[PDB]
């Protein structure tokens, strides 16, 4: 049982850098995996970054080699790095956690745990 | 850090294993060697046999007495029998001895250590019939002396040899314990390798097996180096000169070791080195002893043994640092094991704080690789498929010997209970709690991730292995495969009274 | 604790060769002293003898000793006869309990024989 909030976002011009961060309050966040997820206004969410407690990335979609996942255990935050972001790309973000699970980690019934999720533009 | 450790610890380890098996094969080319151009029927060298021993089994001894005159030496002089003791239930072990020898029996009043006329001519008159000992119960290294004296007094032997009450001997381990004495004249001393007959037990076969390591690589290496610290009891030799030259040494130092019990062979070996004369080691000798089925009672014997090895690699390093260009090879064994140790509970404790199933899956993978070849080649070179038992010795090596050697560092250091078993108790809890917080800490499950898949079917595989070793070793017991055949008709005797 | 039993014999002229065979039902240990003797009118005199485990003396050349080693049974073959080497032959048995010592002595053979030529 973890609270996930969000802070971050804002209006940032395309091909800037912006960076987003999510804070978990919980007994052992170590031991939780985490993942990101973005809600277009037409579309529906589908996975883009995640991160696994023995630090694994996982990404797809170009997000390889544009955007950097990464998490600290001494803060008890992760947070997800993006650069050169499109006009596209423009959606509202929410963070998953999950402790125990499959094979499956892209849909979005297999995280129990959502955030309430920061809105991010680009102009 | 780690990662130093690590590798210190994989090269050195590595390194110092292959020295000894290389050197190990060398010397028992080298023995082959020496064996086949012996001439048959070589009797040469005249030998006499003593045998110690209190509160021994009748039967056990009436086995030992048996096997002695099972010898197929031709030149044995006389055996000398000294028991430890004269009252009235020590007479039973010299009632057996009449039933297997002659009825020669003595019972001096007065010990030789003790008195002022040491010579064995005082107690004994003529050395063509065998003679027993009956002195008074003063302890195990008394009754060497004795026996020492009694092969003294008589010229025409050249050598002894010294084996334990309980020791059963082939028809040729007399033969080739005493022949590599004649080869060189610088060789004043030869071991005999040992034998555990009786592998009833979970723990009888793991420590049969470690012996039989033992014997096979460290000291096959110090039998190559000609530096062998590892000679006395149950089966050895000695040269009449060597021990004539150093009895009065040897009985003169102080003893703090088991009461009655456990007569130092080790400060007669390190008597032998610190004088420059050679000593070599043979496997072809073997003999047979019982080991303990306790465990309480193997950790308190281990602790005991832990003290005195520390004594003696004390004094082996001061004795050996005479060799020159050799007689080194004992101190880079100590601090081999001391690294080892060292380095084994450095492992333990960062496992314990770390946590992470990562390195802990590499670790327990590489030591059980490593188990393996060390089982194999110890297959290969005794010519069983019973030497794969050895994978389990590791659990038992960890749960006995540390909390053992932490008692001997403690007690040296700077309730008879309290200072034997409530260390191990104490050892026994923090591994519980520490493998309790790395379950707890890594409690979860995630299958999306290679690493933690590897991991589990590492563990996974471990915990079969192990439940594959245990079934074996539970159905070969009920088939009495596992039981050694010297066993078989020993319990077979035993049931026949 | 054990006994000896002996086979073959009988009339046999010079010209010719005998075989004798010792037995014993027991455990030897494999060390005692196996010795042979001729003549039971003279006193017993030694003829040949041989440890368990391996070795012999002789007083030869002519007479040789073998055991079988695994069915306790020993044997003794002659080759070539004379006429004085008629007699009633005995299995001898020594001891070793007292001493480890080779004895040529009779007397300290204390476990004896039927004889049968
Ligand atoms: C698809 C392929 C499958 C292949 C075989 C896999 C075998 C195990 C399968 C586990 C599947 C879990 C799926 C989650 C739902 C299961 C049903 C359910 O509703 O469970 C809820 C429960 C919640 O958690 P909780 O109640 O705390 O679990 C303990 C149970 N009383 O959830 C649970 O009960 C989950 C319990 C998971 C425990 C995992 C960790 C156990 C310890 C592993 C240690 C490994 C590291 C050791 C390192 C060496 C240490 C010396
Ligand atoms: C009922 C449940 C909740 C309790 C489960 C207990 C076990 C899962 C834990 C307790 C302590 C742990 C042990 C602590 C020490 C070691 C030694 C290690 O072997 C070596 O270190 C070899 C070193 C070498 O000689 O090279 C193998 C793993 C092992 C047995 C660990 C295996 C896992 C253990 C047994
Ligand atoms: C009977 C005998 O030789 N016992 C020795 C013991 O004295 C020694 O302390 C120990 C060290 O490894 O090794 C044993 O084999």
């Amino acid at each position: 049982q973890v609270q996930l909030v969000e802070s971050g976002g804002g209006l940032v011009q395309a091909g800037g850098s912006l960076k987003v961060s999510c804070a978990a309050s919980g007994r052992a966040f170590k031991t939780y995996r985490m993942a990101w997820f973005r809600q277009a206004p037409g579309k529906e969410r589908e996975f883009v970054s995640g991160i696994s407690a023995l630090e694994t990335t996982y990404y797809a979609d170009s997000v390889k080699g544009r955007f950097t996942i990464s998490r600290d255990n001494t803060k008890n935050t992760v947070s997800l790095q993006m650069d050169s972001l499109k006009p596209e790309d423009t959606a509202v973000y929410y963070c998953a956690a999950r402790r125990y699970g499959g094979t499956d980690y892209t849909t979005t019934g297999s995280y129990d745990y959502w955030g309430q999720g920061t809105q991010v533009t680009v102009s | 850090s780690a990662v130093w450790g690590i590798s210190v610890y994989g090269v050195f380890v590595l390194g110092f294993y292959i020295a000894q098996i290389v050197f190990s094969e060398f010397n028992r080319m080298r023995l082959s060697d020496w064996i086949s151009l012996r001439p048959d029927n070589w009797n040469a060298t005249r030998v006499a046999v003593i045998i110690a021993g209190y509160r021994e089994d009748p039967f056990m001894f009436k086995k030992c007495l048996e096997s002695v005159r099972d010898s197929e030496y031709g030149n044995v002089a006389r055996l000398i029998c000294v028991i430890d003791g004269d009252e009235e239930e020590d007479l039973k072990m010299a009632e057996i001895y009449k039933q297997v020898y002659n009825d020669n029996v003595k019972k001096p009043g007065v010990v030789l250590c003790e008195s002022e006329n040491k010579n064995g001519s005082t107690i004994d008159s003529d050395v063509s019939k065998n003679i027993c000992i009956l002195q008074p119960h003063r302890g195990k290294r008394e009754s060497l002396y004795t026996g020492f004296q009694l092969a003294s007094m008589d010229p025409s032997v050249h050598a002894v040899v010294l084996i334990d009450s309980d020791t059963v001997l082939e028809k040729n381990a007399i033969l080739e314990v005493v022949y590599p004495l004649s080869c060189d004249p610088n060789i004043k001393a030869v071991a005999g390798e040992c034998k555990i007959w009786n592998t009833d037990t979970i723990l009888s076969m793991l420590v049969s097996w470690r012996y039989f390591s033992a014997f096979n690589v460290e000291r096959g290496a110090q039998s190559l180096w000609k530096t062998v610290q590892c000679v006395g009891g149950p089966l050895g030799a000695y040269t009449i000169d060597i021990i004539n030259e150093i009895k009065d040494p040897w009985i003169t130092q102080t003893f703090l070791g088991n009461k009655c019990t456990y007569g130092d062979n080790r400060r007669l070996t390190n008597e032998v080195l610190m004088r420059g004369k050679k000593i070599v080691y043979t496997p072809f000798a073997v003999g047979w002893s019982d080991s303990p089925t306790n465990v309480m009672r193997y950790i308190v014997q281990q602790t005991r043994w832990s003290k005195s090895w520390c004594r003696e690699i004390w004094y082996t390093l001061g004795s050996a640092w005479k060799h020159g260009f050799s007689g080194i090879y004992l101190a880079f064994e100590c601090m081999y094991q001391i690294m080892y140790f060292f380095l084994v509970m450095y492992l333990f404790s960062y496992i314990a704080i770390k946590a992470d199933i990562r390195a802990q899956t590499a670790t327990v993978l590489v030591s059980t690789l490593v188990t393996i070849i060390k089982s194999s080649y110890l297959a290969l070179r005794a010519k069983n498929l019973k030497a794969f038992y050895f994978v389990l010795y590791t659990y038992v090596y960890f749960f006995c010997m540390i909390p053992a050697r932490i008692t001997a560092m403690f007690t040296m250091f700077d309730w008879l209970w309290a200072k034997q078993f409530l260390i191990t108790y104490m050892w026994w809890a923090g591994v519980l709690a520490a493998g309790v917080y790395s379950i707890v800490d890594n409690w979860y499950f995630d299958w999306a991730d290679i690493q933690y898949r590897f991991a589990l079917v590492g563990i996974c595989s471990y915990l079969v292995f192990v439940s594959i070793v245990l079934v074996i070793y539970l159905i070969g017991k009920i088939t009495t495969w596992n039981y050694t055949p010297l066993q078989k008709e020993l319990i077979e005797e035993r049931y026949l009274h | 604790q054990v006994q000896l039993v002996e086979s073959g014999g009988g009339l046999v002229q010079a010209g010719g060769s005998l075989r004798l065979a010792c037995a014993a039902s027991g455990r030897i240990f494999s060390s005692d002293t196996l010795a042979w003797f001729r003549r039971a009118g003279k006193e017993r005199e030694f003829v040949a003898a041989s440890r368990w485990s391996g070795g012999g003396t002789d007083y030869k050349g002519r007479f040789t000793f073998s055991r079988d080693n695994t069915r306790n049974t020993m044997c003794l073959e002659m080759n070539s006869l004379k006429p004085e080497d008629t007699a009633v032959y005995y299995c001898a048995l020594r001891t070793a309990r007292d001493s480890y010592y080779y004895t040529r002595n009779p007397t300290g053979y204390d476990y004896w024989g039927q004889g049968t030529q």
